[PDB]
């Protein structure tokens, strides 16, 4: 989902319907300015979140003396050296799948065998 | 609308545009460079604070100028009792042969004179002074001017 | 410096001899909004100094891209004589340098 | 325990000019939109400001700190995932050396 | 140093899970009322909603933690400025000492000397508390939504140890202070009863 | 912006129903036309001088309005950098010319898409209906209510054109 945000006082536009042409218009409500919508999505729950499984890397993850080692290779630069971490989602309803993040590319995947 | 908003007017003008912004960096190839480091670095290491001074005299000569103490304090500070006691003064009482005059002369001036100006213009004893005001004038109490001696209407109105 | 509001009844006519509306006369000046460290601000903003007298000079490629200040000598060799300006923003809007002073009070 | 020490507390205000010297921009101009990736600055539990290149301040800080010019007691902690940067002057947190 | 007295902010995630709407709201001082934390931030000067939700979210594409935020906007919509915020804020005070007139100005002072003290108390700082309650808000939500765990209330960094030093300071500083209200007291006696 | 601009200090308090410039100078047009004991004993709190100089200084916050009102601006004072700073001139001779920063301020848009009133918006906060409806400012626009100073200047100064 998209927050689209006004151009003339910066407000949220909340989604509008016009009867003339059936089409969907995001609409301010104080200034009355108008835009089309892209895309009909109007409201996005979620109930099983994947978000946030790798919140948190940044560019010098790898700096981290915390976080464990470990010698699987990447399987996008052929490189032994990364470092793993669990699920960053509290919720006592996720799985230990692993995420590695790379040194030498920065780049992030998992050790899942059953989804990936 | 509203009439009135309270405004300042000043003489204001634009005097030009910000165009970039700049961020100034000493250069690290200066001769002069590493001592602005040092500068820097003493910042922290100042101790702008000092300690309490600890008194290195006898107990004894530091507690006498406390409790009772045969010193007697000569500062000013705060004496206002001696400010206007200092002001103290006695008067006869001029006789009625005289002040009598000195009344009416005064009601005249005023129609509504009080008891501590009366003590001080006439410069008499109260007690007395009691006499020819409640023979002469009467004192409102109840009205707006509550505490104030006029003189009578029998002689007012003439 | 207490005056009126609205003042429907014309009363700046009398009360100040100068005009109340923003000159932009000066407007159209570019100006440079540079951030000092504490050395070289102590000195700078200092109203017992800072009498026209010639602080250094500023120095920029021919392409470009990179701006360095020359302090003369008369810092005494106590801070460095060169400086690098580094352009936080290249592109600046809605910043603006806006002055204020009195107004004449009689007639 | 043994070797456990209870700080005394410092002056925090050196520490705040320090950082504002060595990059640390005031938080009247960040904006969250325009650089995503920096280090939150805290003083005593104060947001005091953001820095680009946390890496370098923290290693400077550490490096002043070990030298002795910064009193031992200040607590210095970087959290990396968090992208927070945490600095304790107040007095009463308990340490040990090591 | 200062003051040495404490005031507690609460920001409150009002409604359960099952809840159709659920809106934060902000507990301040002196005011016995829980305010929207839309309303003061548009009290210290941020009036638009997009800076609002930027000042919580450092994420543009963090559409999770706007989702939860939309409430918020919507409850205070109608305060769209710093006078209507600041008089709705002021009118919840415990004051009633003023009519009217200065009730936008108090409010201004409750938001200047009575929230979140601990950052500075100085006219001209409302981008900093505007930028901390942002924070709290983040923190809040963030656990909200079950991407951090409760701070625990036994780890021991967060606890603090008072020796002697500590202790005797802060008994000092109330004996002082009712040291200096002791003198105070003789000299308003002493100029009223006409003494020495 | 629609010339003349004035800025000056002035109370922002009900900045929504204030005379615009440009009506006042019409009404002045018009004007003519149409003429033609204590407690003996009292406490003070120390307060440092520089904080109470901003105070009273700073009490009433700039306020940039043009004649026609159209834009309204309200100024705040900010702390953070107002004397970290050191403003630069270029003369137009390419020379730089050095000159210290003050203060900084900070301005904001007022009365762009007519805000309610105080007793209007208590009223919606109270539980007059479930939630307030959606396009109630759109509604409340066509009635004529809560408009804005630009469009109240420009239908009175309509009123006079037309005679
Ligand atoms: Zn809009
Ligand atoms: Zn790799």
């Amino acid at each position: 989902t998209t927050f689209r945000f006004c151009r003339d006082c910066n407000n949220m536009l909340y989604p509008r319907e016009d009867k003339e042409n059936n089409r969907l218009l995001f609409e301010c409500r104080t200034c009355s300015y108008v835009e089309e919508a892209g895309s009909p999505l109007v409201y996005r729950h979620e109930l099983i979140t994947n978000i946030g499984e790798t919140a948190g890397v940044v560019q010098d993850i790898g700096s981290d003396p915390t976080l464990p080692r470990s010698d699987r290779e990447c399987p996008k630069c052929h490189s032994r050296e990364n470092v793993f971490f669990q699920s960053q989602q509290r919720r006592k309803d996720t799985s230990m799948v692993l995420f590695f993040v790379c040194l030498s590319c920065s780049h992030i995947f998992t050790s899942d065998q059953k989804n990936k | 609308y509203i009439p009135y908003v309270k405004t300042i007017p000043k003489k204001t003008a634009i005097v030009g545009t910000v165009c970039h912004e700049c961020q100034v960096m000493p250069s690290m190839n200066d001769p002069n460079y590493h001592k602005i480091v040092e500068q820097r670095r003493n910042i922290v290491k100042l101790n702008n604070k000092e300690r309490i001074t600890t008194l290195d005299e006898t107990v004894g000569v530091t507690m006498s100028h406390t409790g009772m103490s045969m010193r007697s304090d000569n500062s000013n500070f705060l004496k206002v009792g001696r400010e206007k006691a200092k002001s103290n003064i006695k008067s006869i009482r001029m006789p009625k042969k005289e002040i009598l005059d000195y009344l009416f002369k005064l009601f005249d001036e005023y129609d509504y004179w009080s008891l501590k100006g009366l003590k001080e213009r006439t410069r008499q004893p109260e007690a007395h002074l009691k006499e020819c005001l409640d023979k002469v004038a009467t004192l409102v109490k109840k009205g707006p001017y509550a505490f104030k001696y006029t003189l009578r209407p029998e002689y007012k109105k003439l | 410096e207490v005056f009126d509001g609205n003042d429907i009844e014309n009363n700046e006519t009398k009360v100040y001899e100068e005009s109340l509306d923003l000159d932009l006369e000066r407007s159209n000046r570019q100006v440079w909004l540079v951030r000092l460290p504490m050395f070289l601000a102590e000195k700078w903003r200092d109203r017992n100094n800072l009498h026209g007298q010639e602080l250094g000079k500023i120095r920029i490629n021919k392409d470009g891209s990179k701006i360095t200040l020359l302090l003369n000598e008369n810092d005494n060799d106590s801070i460095p004589h060169e400086y690098d300006l580094e352009l936080t923003k290249k592109v600046v809007e809605n910043e603006y340098v806006f002055t204020e002073q009195n107004l004449k009070k009689y007639q | 325990s043994l070797m456990s020490c209870i700080s005394v507390g410092t002056d925090p205000m050196p520490i705040i000019t320090f950082l504002s010297e060595w990059g640390m921009e005031p938080l009247e101009d960040y904006v969250p939109h325009q650089s995503p990736d920096a280090t939150r600055v805290f003083v005593n539990g104060v947001w005091h400001g953001v820095h680009r290149n946390p890496a370098r301040l923290m290693e400077t800080l550490r490096t002043l700190r070990r030298k002795g010019d910064i009193n031992p007691e200040v607590s210095m902690i970087r959290d990396i995932r968090e992208k927070e940067l945490k600095i304790f002057t107040d007095a009463g947190r308990v340490y040990r050396p090591l | 140093k200062g003051s040495r007295f404490i005031s507690t902010l609460q920001v409150k995630l009002y409604g359960r899970e099952g809840s159709s709407a659920r809106t934060i709201k902000a507990t301040l001082p002196y005011i016995k009322q829980d305010i929207p934390i839309v309303i003061i931030f548009r009290a210290l000067g941020i009036i638009p909603d997009g800076e609002i939700l930027e000042h919580i979210c450092y994420d543009v594409n963090d559409w999770q933690m706007l989702e939860m935020l939309k409430p918020c906007v919507e409850d205070g919509f109608v305060i769209q400025d710093r006078e209507t915020a600041l008089d709705f804020i002021g009118r919840r005070g415990t004051a009633l000492g003023i009519k009217k007139e200065k009730r936008i100005q108090y409010a201004k002072d409750i938001l200047q000397k009575e929230f979140l003290p601990h950052i500075t108390q100085l006219e001209g700082f409302e981008s900093r508390k505007a930028f901390f309650l942002g924070y709290m808000i983040n923190r809040l939500l963030l656990c909200a939504l079950d991407r951090k765990d409760q701070d625990d209330r036994d780890h021991f960094g967060k606890k603090r140890l008072d020796l002697a030093g500590p202790l005797l300071a802060q008994l000092f500083k109330t004996l002082f202070k009712k040291l200096t209200k002791d003198i105070f007291r003789y000299m308003q006696r002493t100029v009223e009863e006409a003494h020495d | 912006f629609h010339l003349p601009v004035r800025l000056h200090r002035k109370d922002t308090r009900n900045l929504q129903f204030q005379l615009t410039r440009a009506e006042i100078v019409q009404r002045q047009k018009e004007i003519s036309e149409y003429k033609k004991l204590r407690r003996k004993t009292r406490q003070l709190k120390v307060l440092d001088e520089n904080a109470k100089k901003l105070r009273f200084e700073e009490f009433y916050p700039w306020v940039m309005e043009d004649f026609d009102g159209y834009n309204t601006w309200v100024g705040s004072y900010e702390a953070g950098n107002s004397d970290s700073y050191v403003l630069l001139s270029v003369e137009d001779d390419g020379s730089f010319t050095m000159i210290p920063a003050d203060k900084v301020y900070k301005f904001t848009a007022r009365n762009k898409y007519a805000t309610l009133t105080i007793d209007e918006a208590e009223k919606r906060m109270d539980k007059k209906s479930g939630e307030v409806p959606r396009w109630l400012m759109k509604h409340l626009d066509n009635i004529g209510t809560t408009t804005t100073r630009y469009d109240r200047t420009r239908r009175k100064l309509k009123a006079v054109a037309d005679q």
